[PDB]
RNA sequence: CCAGAGGGCGCCCGUGAUUUUUUACUGUGACUAAAAAAGUGUGACCAAAGCAGUCAUUCGACUUGAAUUAGAAAGCAUGGGAU
RNA sequence: UCUGCGCAUGGCUCAUUACAUCAGACGUAAUCUGCCGCAAAAAUCUUGCGGUCUCCGCAACAUUGGAUAACUUGGCGAAACGCCAAGCUAAUACAUGAACCAACCGGAUGUUCUCUGUUCCGGCGGCAGGGCAACCUGCUGCCAUGGGACGUCCAGCGAAUGAAUGAAAGUAAAACCAAUGCCUUCACCGGCAGUAACACUCAGAAGUGUUGAUUCAAUUCAUUCCGUGCGAAAGCCGGGUUUUUUUAUCCGGCGUCUUUUGACGAACAACUGCCCUAUCAGCCAGCGAUGGCCGUGUAGUGGACUGCCAUGGCGUUGACGGGAGCGGGGGA
């Protein structure tokens, strides 16, 4: 049992400096990990700036001003991991948060029917009392499941108001994928070959706009969409492509001159 | 039936735990070729079974070909070095070590105590393949899969 | 015992402070129960019933979608089977009382 | 397979609704020469969707009507012949001809299956009237309380369908 | 404190290990529990889910089932005969998982003759069956020897099976 | 809703080696918390530092920035065929 | 002051400690897990009125029950984060307990009656004569494919034990009787064109769980559960109404019992690696050392432990013993 994490044992994703306190807030057990995560105060305060210190922080938070998945939170902290939808009805601002070149989160801003729209992955399916069928993902269960039943790793588009389940998406060649871990997240990409492996981890190969091809194992990948025009939801500036570390250099060079 | 006495030699009496073998009029097909009543199990990992065990005679609850001891983690290899014991063979490994100061090779060996099933018997010096599995004994942490 | 109300015949006690004014302290009512106490029990076991219900309304709709799924397997590999059966069936015999 | 709706328009709000469901974002209303329309979005999950979605559709003072795609088939189960069948009544044990008996003759039928408690009767067109009794109830006789219904397939069919039976039959052989 | 650990053993060199660490509720044994025949007595302890089990003393009341029929029913255990783990268990009467234990017989008896339109089932049922002649004899008599299968220190209670023609010629053949 | 007939691909299983073959080595990828170290950017008045901050005469714009690398032995995938 | 939650975290210190700890990489299908996330839940003869025979008739939104602190009264003790007798009263404490409303699906059955046996050769018998009830004889009823109605007992979640399910994937055309379906006929006449399943009511209301792998998930049947499990807290607060403040008027926010599975954790196992010493060479079984069999114990795996049976295990590629030492990221 640990109640306590710290600035040095707190990921880098955060950015949260070495000095000013020594310790961090821990989030609770939740929809997400501890490893990756953005937890409630970290966004507002470290962020979107309508706090400048903790007091600050729950001074919004504790009457019910925040609410991720259209359901207010009271609780100072409470993670928040990817592909959720935060909605602050008082500034008029909508988030959906996302990962980006260079590993690290990132915040797009939503219009109307985008923030009743979702997506979940499948990590497993399962069965229950009656003979009823079961899903399990990062958030929730929810129960049964179709749109057509189908299988694991595939990829469903959940609404949050009521439920209407628009398809979903599977795993198959020629579709596109963003990222998680890996090191090599934030970047997008189709399918190519997926090797597999019995008994051990399972290695994919993938491809992305202009070639420059890669490679990650195969829980490192979530489905998006059939094609890149097929797409349910908004993406960052940058497309998921890395460029070179000297055309990145030599670029915010030649624009600073203002 | 009537019982065997080469099947048999233990103050209690020796079954398999999964199948009904008080049987009797047999409910079937889950037998073996075509004999009395038996329980075999087909484990993965790209491994397949023997024919033995298959349509064997022997009660054995540690063998993931007729147990619920499963298979799962790391996959080994090495030699037999010693047949003594009931059951228990005892495996000899041997591969080498790098010190990086002299830029030089090196002998080692372990030793491991692993179990084999009553349906191989391999020989001193003959190669082997194994799995991991929960403790079975003190110092038996594998089990055989298959000999060459 | 029944339908009289036991808020009026409450004890009251009296308590004294000099040039302010005098108190009647008497106690809360607790395990009563009101209008708005019925009311509220009541309403509960009315959306618990709603609540099962509604499950077994979306376990209808699955089994149903299952069972179609199902009903345009055998009608699709129906077609296939007859047409090629009895096309090149059609051919033979027909040809054979032609002859 | 495109849709067909029917029992409207005739129509200002015919022509209205016509260019009002073109060309999208779903959806098209082609209008036609009488009262009815084709609706064209086609797709094997479009045909079960267009049955009980009413967008796309209005009324002067009509009452909708959603039609497969053809204008054939609805005629058939509502007229020409009828022809009859009763259910409560076994297979299993109590006989056939109760069933013949009761109508007071005309001819030819059967029991249907090992399941469970229909029969199958041709009283040609006059069962109109007999089956107005039935439907109306119509009790035990030696079964349960019924129903009789009505809708045509076969006759006139049925006997041409054993003729052509019998043909391949004797040639097969 | 009884403890489950490797650490107050031998290596397999025959060499000898030195602590750092005392013991933990981690690594925890109880004494055992000795069920016996008698009326049924309990004595529930707490585990490390906060999940209660039943450590069970004397129970003379069982269930038991044959195999091939399909049903269990009670019965109530009457005298201990065979054990293969000691001969001590035998003579206190107590009760372990795989012993050998003589049963009342009558429900078992009673059902089999179920094996108006009921007298068209006595004979459906009855055809396409027999019953074992080894099982015969015993079932006759009033007593059967079965077998319980339940381990009754830790649900305090006793199930079991019972014997037909492999099994039960290798223990009569003890007695 | 151009049929019959062989072809060809994608999944799944079963049967077949007169004995099927493998590692060290090396190429490219997988996997792996910070602080520290290495390193890109930035006139904290220089500096040791720190991840900041710079413009705009306005109720904000930078769709601000916080790159990138290294980490013995062992483990994992896929190429090479000399020693 | 009672009640609910927390104090097992954070702080501080390196004494013990080399198949020990620890780091990198893996495993738990061998396990437990409060708070938190998401999701479920159709069991139970209760209450009031009237009479009384114990048991009934008549109604329906449950007017539940018994205690104990603070406080007061006497106090005791040298002291004591020491204590006693009596009298008072609370609950989201503690203890009870909810019909109809309220469904789907299956079992076992009646000497229930009515479609019926179209149905005999055998069976079940029921009676008398000889009756020793062995049987022979004569007499007699019912049954020998079945289905409709009516009645009775059982059925939930979770847990134990025993059966069953938990797909298959290695030859090709006719006749035989037992059925039985469909054609077809006045016909229960004699042949195979059509043909998911199947006795109505439901003409598709699961013929189809995940994994490399399951004695797993889940399903069906038979027996069981007694405190050591299961309430709608018999709970709390708002807001709009209403007109009497003061409605069974509607709407909302909290709180809690039980079940299921995620991550916040815990426990267990070990593939590879690390100072000095041979003036430390044999070390391990009476008192478990290596393995085997049935058990016991534990959250669970296991010589973890009992009983019984074998004779193994490790080592000059440094065992065993001793000396120095918390390990790693890292610093000079």
């Amino acid at each position: 049992t640990k109640k306590h994490l710290k600035r040095l044992y707190a990921p880098k994703d955060w950015m949260l400096s070495k000095l000013t306190g020594v310790f961090a807030p821990r989030p609770r057990a939740g929809p997400h990990k501890l490893r990756e995560c953005m937890t409630l105060m970290i966004i507002i305060r470290n962020r979107l700036k309508y706090a400048l210190n903790a007091a600050e922080a729950q001074m919004i938070l504790r009457q019910g001003l925040v609410c991720v998945d259209g359901k207010p939170r009271k609780d100072t902290k409470y993670p928040v991991g990817f592909m959720d939808v935060v909605e602050i009805p008082r500034t008029g601002d909508r988030f959906r948060i996302l990962y980006d070149v260079k590993g690290r989160f990132a915040l797009v801003k939503v219009g109307e029917a985008e923030g009743n729209i979702k997506l979940l992955k499948v990590e497993n399916v399962y069965t229950s009392t009656g003979r009823i069928p079961v899903a399990m993902t990062h958030d929730g269960h929810r129960i049964r499941y179709p749109d057509p039943r189908t299988h694991r790793g595939d990829t469903l588009v959940y609404n949050l108001k009521e439920k209407k389940v628009v398809d979903l998406i599977k795993s198959s060649n020629g579709k596109v994928v963003m990222v998680t871990g890996g090191a090599n997240r934030g970047r997008i990409g189709e399918i190519m070959s997926i090797e597999r492996h019995p008994g051990a981890f399972d290695i994919a190969r993938l491809k992305d706009a202009a070639g420059h091809e890669f490679a990650t194992r195969a829980s490192n990948i979530f489905v998006i969409g059939k094609d890149m025009q097929s797409v349910p939801v908004t993406l960052p500036k940058q497309q998921g492509l890395r460029i070179n570390v000297i055309q990145e250099r030599e670029e915010k060079l030649i624009a600073a001159e203002a | 039936h009537s019982v065997d006495l080469t099947l048999q030699h233990e103050k209690a009496y020796q079954r398999q735990t999964a199948v009904n073998e008080n049987s009797h009029n047999p409910n079937k097909k889950h037998v073996n070729m075509s004999g009395h009543i038996r329980y075999s199990k087909k484990i993965g990992l790209g491994f397949k079974t023997p024919k033995s065990a298959i349509n064997g005679k022997y009660i054995d609850r540690k063998c993931p070909f007729t147990s619920d001891v499963s298979i799962r983690g790391r996959i080994l290899r090495g030699v037999v070095h010693s047949t003594k014991m009931k059951r228990s063979i005892v495996i000899r490994r041997d591969y080498l070590h790098f010190i990086r100061k002299y830029q030089r090779y090196q002998k080692r060996h372990r030793s491991l105590t692993v179990h084999c099933s009553p349906c191989f018997d391999p020989k001193p010096g003959d190669e082997v393949i194994v799995g991991q599995c929960r403790p079975l004994s003190k110092t038996i942490r594998y089990n055989v899969l298959e000999v060459v | 015992s029944r339908g009289d109300d036991v808020r009026k015949y409450v004890i009251r006690r009296k308590v004294v402070k000099e040039g302010k004014k005098d108190r009647f302290k008497a106690p809360k009512i607790q395990r009563l129960i009101t209008t708005a106490v019925k009311a509220r029990r009541a309403k509960k076991a009315k959306v618990a019933i709603e609540k099962v219900r509604k499950s077994a309304e979306e376990r209808r709709a699955y089994l149903h979608l299952i069972g179609t799924r199902r009903r345009a397997a055998r009608q699709r590999n129906s077609a296939r089977r007859h047409a090629h059966k009895v096309a090149a069936q059609k051919q033979a015999l027909a040809l054979f009382k032609g002859k | 397979n495109g849709l067909y709706v029917k029992n409207w328009g005739q129509g200002s709000v015919d022509d209205a609704r016509a260019l009002f469901g073109t060309a999208g974002k779903v959806v098209g209303v082609r209008v036609r020469r009488r009262r009815y329309a084709i609706i064209f979005f086609e797709n094997a999950a479009a045909v079960k969707k267009a049955i009980d979605l009413f967008n796309g559709k209005e009324f002067m003072g009509n009452v909708l009507s959603v039609v497969p795609a053809k204008t054939t088939p609805k005629p058939d189960p509502h007229a020409n012949s009828s022809v009859v069948f009763v259910s409560p009544i076994f297979r299993a044990s109590t006989t056939k001809k109760q069933i013949l008996e009761l109508f007071s003759g005309m001819k030819v039928l059967r029991l249907r299956t090992y399941r469970n408690n229909y029969a199958y009767v041709y009283l040609d067109t006059p069962a109109a009237a007999q089956r107005a009794v039935k439907e109306k109830n119509g009790a035990e006789f030696r079964g349960k309380q019924l129903r009789v219904a009505l809708s045509t397939r076969s006759l006139a069919k049925d006997r041409a369908r054993a003729e052509r039976a019998r043909l391949l039959m004797a040639a097969q052989k | 404190g009884i403890v489950r650990s490797r650490l107050h053993k031998r290596k397999i060199t025959g060499g000898k290990t030195k602590i750092h660490r005392k013991r933990m509720k981690a690594e925890l044994g109880r004494l055992p529990a000795h069920t016996k025949l008698g009326a049924r007595r309990v004595s529930p302890v707490r585990a490390r889910g906060g999940n209660f089990k039943l450590r069970g003393l004397r129970l003379d009341t069982g269930n038991f089932a044959w195999s091939t029929e399909a049903i269990a029913q009670r019965a109530r255990i009457l005298d201990v005969v065979y054990n293969a783990t000691s001969n001590e268990l035998v003579r206190t009467k107590t009760l372990v998982k795989n012993c050998i234990v003589v049963v009342d017989a009558a429900p078992f008896k009673l059902w089999y003759a179920k094996h108006d339109e009921l007298k068209r089932k006595w004979m459906l049922r009855r055809e396409n069956h027999k019953i074992e002649k080894a099982v015969a004899d015993q079932l006759k008599e009033g007593r059967l020897l079965a077998r319980i299968t339940s381990r009754p220190g830790q649900t305090a209670r006793a199930d079991g099976a019972l014997l037909e023609g492999a099994e039960l010629q290798f223990y009569l053949k003890k007695l």
